[PDB]
DNA sequence: GAAGAGAGTGAGGACGAACGCGCCCCCACCCCCTTTTATAGCCCCCCTTC
DNA sequence: GAAGGGGGGCTATAAAAGGGGGTGGGGGCGCGTTCGTCCTCACTCTCTTC
């Protein structure tokens, strides 16, 4: 507000923190500006629950190892359901269980319903009902998981070489592609994959091992290695070195 | 129950009984048919007699049989009206709407007919109160006068104050 | 090994498999319900609300209204109101 | 002319009402129960083969 | 006794019924501390006494 420049863009100073016109010198303001930090260089209800569910949350993160930023995510989740109340009926540990979920989904990171459930009281079944009631609630939306968002998770947990994990990415990713497995839940379609390609290296893991990180029946594991064993020589990388040759793998 | 079981279906069935609209009596073996108590003890056949079919205020004994106490009970307008003038004349109190209701089927035709001639007190737990109106000295004034009233604040003042006053303004 | 993934705990599988099994409970006629409470007063004075509706075995809602209809609930100062079986 | 109990005042110690602090309870509010159906995958229990 | 296969079950999807059961939010309500109220006691003046 320069008297002789009206409407002119005082330049803010550094020096002693004072506005200045632009091209008159004048210094509008002696040290108004404060550099130094303007420049980087007896509880509700509500709030009694909301937190006790950030408590809850907090802990079911701790129990799978999940990074604060999910937590932090999920909180946000938390507050915009919890405030639009459409789930006022539904218990808050199975809200937040649900949130848990979105929030890994949203992230890149998705935990199958059945890894929620482990660390949490609520059954895989309500944390799908209130799963789908969040979506609606939130009008928001989560990618379509694929085989592959879980192969890093299960590969390691199994202590299965790179090597291997690689391999049943590309196995897993080539089926469904291939749509050798038409319906089969991805969760299943890597389970498979990586059983084809545990057994091809010198790390092997039983139906049973691959099933239970995964949370997979070792039925339905058969049932899909049984659909892509057919195409196995297909499947697996070209720059793949067999351990077990393919044409042993096992059949069943 | 035993000593204390029995007489309850009989004061249960004898109030059905009522509402059915049997007013006359019925003796204490009569009433033992109809409640299945046919076996209830020696010492508590006497016991009902002497002092259970007695004592409570909703039977009367009439003619040695007993029956219900409708005329205690308000069933008509003009008894719930007497029953309140009553009240205020020997200063007994009012009577909460619930209890009348009971009392009284559809009472609502009875205090509606009535009016103002009850005066309703709302109780912190939505019960009413009713006490008889009392229509010999009346004064109903406009809102804002009691507001005034209200900003006259006189709680906060001392006697002596209070007092100094009258001769402040010569009265 | 920890937090394997599973659909349900085992617990509350066989808690909810005890519960459906056994069922809600059925509102019982006022008369044999009444014989009941009527009985059991014999055994004690009074009686607190939750540990009458297991010896009844009728919902709460339902079993209220007939105490209500002949039980009324006394103030005790010692540890709270309690209903009395007691009509008068 | 020369001195005792009692009380004002200063000053220390024990018990009850109020404030929490929750334990328990009562009351809305919601979800669950049940049945019907076709679909598909996933999963569990029982039977069978070796 | 180990493992595979057959049979069966769980889940979602609508909608409706009526009522039991679980759950969050208040609401009166007893119990472990805290401060004020009540009570106790040392050190002197005082009217009275001798
Ligand atoms: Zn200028």
């Amino acid at each position: 507000t320069c008297p002789n420049h009206p409407d002119a863009i005082l330049v803010e100073d550094y020096r002693a923190g004072d506005m200045i016109c632009p091209e008159c010198g004048l210094v509008v303001g002696d040290r108004v500006i404060d550099v130094g930090s303007e420049w980087r260089t007896t509880m509700s209800s509500s709030d009694r629950a909301m937190m006790n569910a950030f408590k809850e949350i907090t802990t079911m993160a701790d129990r799978i190892n999940l990074p604060r930023n999910i937590v932090d995510r999920t909180n946000n989740l938390f507050k915009q359901v919890y405030e639009q109340k459409s789930l006022k009926g539904r218990a808050n540990d199975a809200i937040a269980s649900a949130c848990l979920y979105i929030a890994c989904r949203q992230e890149g990171v998705p935990r199958t319903f059945k890894e929620i459930c482990a660390v949490s009281r609520i059954s895989k079944k309500e944390i799908g009902r209130c799963f789908k009631l969040i979506l609606k609630a939130l009008e928001t939306s989560v990618d379509l998981i694929t085989t592959g968002d879980f192969m890093s998770r299960f590969c390691s947990n199994l202590c299965l070489p790179k090597q291997v994990q690689m391999a049943a990415t590309h196995i897993a990713r080539k089926a469904v592609e291939l749509d050798l497995v038409p319906g089969r839940s991805p969760i299943s379609v890597a389970a498979a994959a990586i059983y084809m390609a545990s057994q091809a290296s010198a790390e092997k893991r039983t139906q049973k091992e691959i099933g239970d990180i995964a949370g997979v029946a070792d039925v339905t594991i058969r049932q899909s290695y049984r659909l892509i064993y057919p195409r196995a020589p297909d499947l697996f990388p070209t720059d793949f070195k067999f351990d077990t040759p393919v044409d042993k793998l096992p059949q069943l | 129950g035993y000593k204390f079981g029995v007489l309850a279906k009989i004061v249960n069935y004898m109030k059905t009984r009522h509402q059915r609209g049997d007013t006359h009596p019925l003796t204490l073996d009569e009433i033992l048919d109809e409640t299945q108590h046919l076996d209830i003890g020696l010492k508590q056949k006497q016991w009902l007699m002497t002092e259970a079919l007695v004592n409570n205020p909703k039977i009367e004994v009439i003619d040695g049989k007993y029956a219900f106490k409708p005329k205690y009970n308000v069933r008509d307008k003009k008894a719930l009206l007497r029953l309140l003038d009553q009240h205020d004349q020997r200063g007994l109190g009012g009577i909460l709407l619930e209890d009348i209701e009971e009392a009284l089927p559809n009472s609502q035709k009875a205090v509606k007919a009535l009016g103002d001639q009850i005066l309703f007190v709302n109780r912190p737990d939505k019960k009413k109160i009713l006490f008889f109106n009392d229509k010999s000295c009346q004064f109903s004034v406009d809102e804002e006068f009691q507001k005034l009233w209200r900003s006259v604040t006189v709680d906060s003042m001392d006697e002596e104050k209070i007092e100094e006053y009258l001769k402040r303004q010569g009265i | 090994t920890n937090y394997k993934p599973v659909a349900n705990h085992q617990y509350n599988i066989e808690y909810e498999r005890k519960k459906k099994e056994d069922g809600k409970r059925a509102r019982a006629d006022k008369q044999h319900v009444l014989d009941m409470l009527f009985s059991a007063f014999e055994k004690h004075q009074y009686y607190n609300l939750k540990d009458l509706v297991d010896i009844t075995k009728q919902p709460v809602v339902y079993l209220k209204e007939i105490l209500k209809e002949i039980g009324v609930q006394n103030v005790k100062g010692i540890h709270k109101n309690t209903w009395e079986l007691k009509p008068e």
